[PDB]
């Protein structure tokens, strides 16, 4: 629940990073 | 859901680093340091949790050490031994529930 969608959190950051360089 | 903030910036000829910590101390399982050097990979340095463990990476042995204070909802790290290359951008993270907990880091220097 919750830290399933707090590790979403963070890695859609990290999904937001690599969608910017390609 | 927890949050994370540092200090540690500037250089010595003395030595000085560490972190803190924000949300529902003593929760302190696996709660752990890393450093990435820019440009490079992540990386995990030193290792505290509740139970007064004491670990660290194959290269801060010597060079560093792990304070735990439960007073004021805080974990220290405290650096030794200057060397430049440990100047890199930093994290000082735990575990709680196994969710992924991040922070932002500082910076370390020469001479």
């Amino acid at each position: 629940q919750i830290e399933s969608t707090q590790a979403i959190g963070q890695r859609y950051e990290t999904i937001h990073g690599g969608l910017d360089s390609i | 859901e927890v949050q994370l903030q540092e200090s540690g910036g500037g250089l010595v000829y003395s030595l000085r680093l560490s972190c803190a910590s924000s949300r529902s101390i003593d929760g302190i399982n696996i709660m752990r340091w890393y450093r990435q050097a820019p440009g490079k990979q992540r990386g995990m340095v030193a290792v505290v949790t509740g139970w007064g463990s004491t670990n660290y990476v194959d290269s801060v042995k010597g060079r560093f050490i792990i304070s735990r204070d439960s007073a004021k909802d805080t974990v220290y790290l405290q650096m030794n031994n200057l060397k430049p290359e440990d100047t890199a951008v930093y994290s000082c993270n735990a575990i709680y529930r196994g969710s992924e907990y991040w922070g932002q880091g500082t910076q370390v220097t020469v001479s």
